[PDB]
RNA sequence: UUUGGUUGAUUCCGUCAACGGACGAGAUCCAAGCUGCCCAGUAGGUGCCGGGAUUGUCCACACAGGACAGCAUCCUUCUUUAGGCCCCUUCUCUGCGGGAUUCCUUGCUUUUCGCGCAAGGUGAGAUUUUGGGCAACAGCAGGUCUGUGAUGCUCCUCAAUGUUCUGGGCGACACGCGCACUACAAUGUCAGUGAGAACAAGAGUCGACGCUCCCGCUUGAUCAAAAGAGCGGGGAAACCACGGAAUCACGUAGACCCACUUGGGACCGAGUAUUGCAAUUAUUGGUCGCGCAACGAGGAAUGUCUCGUAGGCGCAGCUCAUCAAACUGUGCCGAUUACGUCCCUG
């Protein structure tokens, strides 16, 4: 029931990419790619922020506090289970991809399927389904 | 507007479906008329009919 | 000193209600040990309290009622419930009072609802093969 | 529970028959006698379509067949026990005799 | 005066009050003494893989523990299978039929231990969990404590 | 629909100017009367119910209805 | 002792009338306590005319493919909106619901017997009447923001009213209409 | 399998 | 063996160049709903006698807190997976039986009669009581030589169309058609608390001295799910089991508010555990991402259905070493319309 702070700002900028004013903060999180619902909760829980405040008092030290937890997730004791890539079958190390490097990666893994000529390489460059449909 | 009848006998269904029934009603002048009725009719029941001038056979 | 006791019981579906009402220091009703009053859904609060409320609650002055339900679901045992309830205390005043008193309830029992007294003979139909249910079947082609 | 006869067959005819004179031989002796008690019966189904070649409208097949099953108590001593239960035996119905 | 007492009926039991408020009440006692531990494991996890998302309520823990000493004392020796039974729903697969499932035996295993560290629960020998006479005390004295209110 | 998700000064004042007086308070007419969020009336009516203004006439989990107090 | 039943406690049977001598022997106003009897109404031709009015306004709500068979949510929404047509009105609600029954059906229908004119009787007024109320409702309540509860009473009021903002008098005028020029 |  | 009435009925009455007979319909059989005997250490109850917990002169009555029982009566209630005894068979179990017959009124009925109809009453049930099962005589060039140590003629028959092993395929996609499942959201989605079903099933008659099948309680746990491990039970009315199913309910002072959005979950990436001699063309289950895939209620056309039914919601069995959007059964919530006709199709 708090008065409108008229510094109440749309489309709020953030790891590259237009996230809503309105909106819970959980589920304007969930509009940056790689962070998906399930996981902005654990980004609130563990940024110190309220699962109630809209996005509509979002200062720059507390983005700034949400951007630093995502971008090393396992220094906030995230467990390794709860990860994008637990073992990264090239470099051999645990991480969470967001924001315009999980397509990245997505075309690395397609190339690299591709060279190695598995039959889910041939099956991706022909456009068919690669699961057993 | 509406006149009140009262149904004293039903014929039988009429109609090549069967949904239609053909009953005599007096009007409430002791006038009696004869009405085609839609609908699940039995004796005694009241009709509100708004012209009560023409036959129906 | 001297012990009044009377066993009725109702079924609505399967569920099956099994009622014992005694003579009492201060009326009671508790239904699978909660008590009335705390039933949750109000609309089944009201249909199990019409047992009462149809006769009025003087004749049940000083009786305990106790009610033990088993089996079908939800709505089916608060319908086995004021069945049970109501033959209850007509057994009751069919004995340990005259004959007056009782079938003096009675019809206004058989006023207000036949089921209070009598039970639902409604059981579930049997499924036949080359049916989705009882009555519907196959689709069909052409 | 001092001892556990237990019957149980595919003829209701049959195993109400062996019960009724058990009895009697148990009644010319003075046992003393837990009244038989009918276990639920039950049933054995099987469905099964009636074509050999998966042919026509898909008509079924129901089969069925029951068991009934009696308790007996009996409360005396072994040597005397086994004279009641030498009785003979019709066909097609069995005898348990177990003490816990 | 809904708390004029009717003529005899003194006191009261668990069984008579209103289920929801015994159990918030309980909560509320649990979090403003302390002594009940919650693991690291209480923000993360969800209550069953039957479910989508973890649970919305910030003292789930503690209305969960709450809803466990209830029902343990309702029925005697009971064990993490019979729990699970209680708290269970359905899970949506997809374009699948519904299926439902039970709630995870972890959990329950680590609400039962915090009870027990808060002497409030014995384990009966060779079978499930019963409640000893602090905790019988412990839920009377709440229940009297609603009706008086 | 440009309803508004969070409570600003001319529909603040507004909760107490007009709703009041109105026959008939629901969260689904006050969300149209004012543009508001269908949340944010429910809250603003829970609001002015424990100032004293309006009254309740019927309380449910999914559905409540309100009427001037006098 | 035994005192008159009220529906939901609040609402009583008393004083109430039916206005249209026609309808006046199928429209039920026997006293109960709520909407849900759980009878056998469908056994005989005419015994559906017995079931109590609410109850019937009741058994129309629930009809879609969800929502076929939730007897106790439909009573849920019929509780509520009585108060609403109440606070409407300052009037019974349970006399609102009689006249608006009363006056939401044509009298005289077309039928293809090329169509002729014809009447329709006592039975079909009232089931057609609350036909067109919960169609009307449920159609206005779909992807909007006003919620069943308080679509329902708008229209019932609007009906008894007989004003033509109501989905069954638009409805009824288009009917008796056409019939009219069909003949 | 595909079907389309 | 036709015509006149009647019946679901070639079911009856009457008439009659026909008279006597056989099948089919009806009856019989199974399962439900009401009841009688017999029943208990595998089903259940009633008193007391112990033991355990809470307990008010007023007063206080949720943060906003409301509507619905008990009070001329002998004494407040719950539990006993610290339990001893006494009385029992209404509820459960079921092998034979009773109970329904147009029985009783009123009105219609070929000129009477006869055969019978409709409304009501008795009643647990009031018209084949409600569901099934069985079902004649004639046929079809309907299906099956892929069930059999059922089989005639005719093919292959030792570098085989016999038999066995290894590896593939039966599943391949520009497409078209039948049948299902999931949705297009507020009569909703998500997260909590409450009460609560029936049908059922479970291991040896070849292999490790013991087991194989189905489950319960702990521990794993100073930290996910999924699992390894201890300890036991059940041959099944004794174990799983007081069978805590899902719709459902909640004055939860819960989250969202009309947008392809927290609606919908297709498609795809990465890590794990299990079944199996063997998982790539992903067996399966679980975790985090992808959701910018259509889809906003569907043209012509078209399927099923009349009371515990339609529709909605789950569970068990079967197939099964591992897989159910299928089928066979089971219960749970529970309606609108008609009680007609021969217009369409027969
Ligand atoms: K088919
Ligand atoms: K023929
Ligand atoms: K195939
Ligand atoms: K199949
Ligand atoms: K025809
Ligand atoms: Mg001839
Ligand atoms: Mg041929
Ligand atoms: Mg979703
Ligand atoms: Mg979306
Ligand atoms: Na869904
Ligand atoms: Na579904
Ligand atoms: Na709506
Ligand atoms: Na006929
Ligand atoms: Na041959």
């Amino acid at each position: 029931l708090t008065l409108q702070s008229e510094s109440f700002q749309h489309i709020v900028r953030l790891l590259n990419t237009n996230v809503e004013g309105k909106r819970k903060v959980p589920f304007a999180l969930r509009m940056v790619k790689g962070i998906g619902i399930r996981f902005a909760y654990m980004v609130c829980k563990k940024a110190g922020v309220d699962v109630e405040r809209r996005a509509g008092t979002l200062s720059p030290e507390e983005l700034e506090k949400i951007s630093e937890v995502i971008a090393d997730p396992a220094k906030f004791k995230i467990p390794e289970w709860f990860l994008n890539r637990q073992r990264d079958p090239k470099t051999g190390k645990t991480e969470h991809l967001t924001s315009s490097m999980v397509d990245t990666r997505l075309r690395e893994d397609l190339e690299r399927l591709r060279k190695i000529r598995a039959h889910r390489g041939v099956r991706h460059a022909y456009g068919l389904r690669v699961r057993g449909q | 507007q509406a006149q009140v009848g009262v149904i004293i006998k039903v014929l039988g269904r009429t109609g090549s479906r069967g949904n239609v029934t053909q009953v005599r009603v007096r009007l409430m002048a002791n006038r009696t008329i004869v009405r085609n009725v839609k609908g699940p009719c039995k004796e005694g029941d009241m009709l509100s009919l708004m012209e009560t001038e023409r036959e129906a056979r | 000193h001297t012990l009044k006791q009377v066993q009725t019981f109702g079924k609505k579906k399967t569920a099956i209600a099994v009622a014992t009402v005694t003579k009492a220091p201060q009326c009671n009703i508790r239904i699978n040990g909660v008590p009335i009053s705390q039933i949750l859904p109000e609309t089944l609060r009201a249909k199990i309290m019409e047992a009462v409320k149809v006769v009025g609650a003087r004749y049940f002055s000083r009786l305990r009622v106790d009610v033990r339900v088993r089996g079908s679901g939800q709505v089916a045992q608060a319908y086995a419930v004021r069945q049970a309830i109501a033959k209850g205390i007509i057994a009751y005043y069919q004995k340990y009072h005259n004959e007056i008193e009782k079938a003096a309830l009675k019809d206004k029992y058989l006023e207000y609802d036949k089921f209070l007294l009598i039970a639902d003979p409604r059981r579930c139909e049997p499924k036949k093969w080359g049916r989705h249910s009882a009555r519907t079947r196959f689709t069909k082609s052409y | 529970q001092r001892v556990l006869v237990k019957m149980t067959s595919r003829n209701a005819k049959a195993v109400e028959r062996v019960v009724a004179e058990l009895l009697e031989h148990a009644r010319t002796e003075k046992v003393e006698v837990r009244g038989p008690v009918r276990l639920p019966t039950r049933r054995l189904r099987i469905t099964t379509r009636k074509t050999p070649c998966g042919n026509g409208t898909n008509t079924w097949d129901t089969f069925e067949m029951k068991i009934y099953k009696r308790l007996v108590d009996l409360r005396a001593s072994t040597e005397l026990v086994k004279k009641i239960t030498s009785f003979q035996i019709e066909a097609g119905v069995d005898v348990s005799i177990t003490i816990p | 005066s809904k708390i004029r007492r009717i003529g005899k009926k003194k006191g009261a039991t668990l069984r008579d009050v209103h289920p929801w408020r015994w159990v918030k009440i309980c909560s509320q006692h649990f979090k403003q003494e302390g002594k009940m531990m919650v693991p690291n494991c209480a923000e993360i996890v969800k209550t069953s893989h039957g479910r989508e998302r973890a649970p919305q309520n910030p003292d789930w823990y503690y209305i969960r523990c709450a809803a466990v000493l209830r029902a343990v004392y309702l029925r005697p020796g009971v064990g993490y299978g019979g729990l699970s039974k209680r708290f269970s729903s359905k899970k949506n697969r997809g374009s699948r039929p519904e299926i439902t499932t039970r709630a995870s035996k972890g959990l329950l295993h680590w609400c039962c231990k915090s009870l027990t560290k808060l002497e409030l629960l014995e384990k009966c020998k060779g079978a499930g969990h019963r409640v000893t006479k602090l905790g019988r005390k412990v839920a009377d004295t709440i229940a009297f404590k609603i009706a008086l209110r | 629909l440009q309803n508004a998700v969070m409570f600003d000064k001319e529909t603040m004042d507004k909760l107490m100017k007009e709703v009041p007086k109105y026959k008939v308070i629901t969260p689904s007419i006050i969300s149209d009367r004012l543009k508001i969020s269908v949340a944010l009336a429910g809250k603003g009516l829970q609001h002015l119910c424990r100032q004293g203004l309006i009254r309740l006439v019927s309380c449910s989990s999914k559905f409540r209805v309100y009427t001037r107090a006098a | 002792s035994a005192k008159a039943p009220k529906l939901f406690n609040k609402w009583s049977y008393e004083n109430l009338q039916t206005t249209e001598i026609a309808l006046n022997d199928y429209i039920t106003r026997t006293p109960t306590y709520v909407p849900h009897s759980a009878g056998r109404w469908q056994k005989k031709r005419f015994r559906k005319a017995r079931i109590p009015i609410v109850e019937r306004l009741t058994n129309g709500l629930m009809f879609k493919g969800r929502g076929n068979g939730k007897k106790l949510q439909a009573v849920r929404l019929v509780r509520h909106t009585l108060e609403i047509i109440h606070l409407l009105t300052d009037q019974n609600p349970i006399q609102v619901v009689i006249d608006a029954v009363s006056k939401g059906a044509p009298r005289e229908d077309s039928t293809r017997v090329r169509r002729q004119a014809v009447d329709v009787s006592p039975m079909r007024r009232v089931n057609e009447a609350i036909y067109l109320m919960c169609k009307g409702a449920r159609e206005a309540a779909f992807r909007n923001l006003k919620t069943l509860p308080e679509c329902l009473a708008d229209e019932i009021v609007n009906a008894s009213k007989g004003s033509s903002n109501s989905y069954a008098i638009k409805k009824k005028d288009e009917v008796e209409r056409v019939a009219k020029a069909n003949r | 399998h595909t079907c389309t």
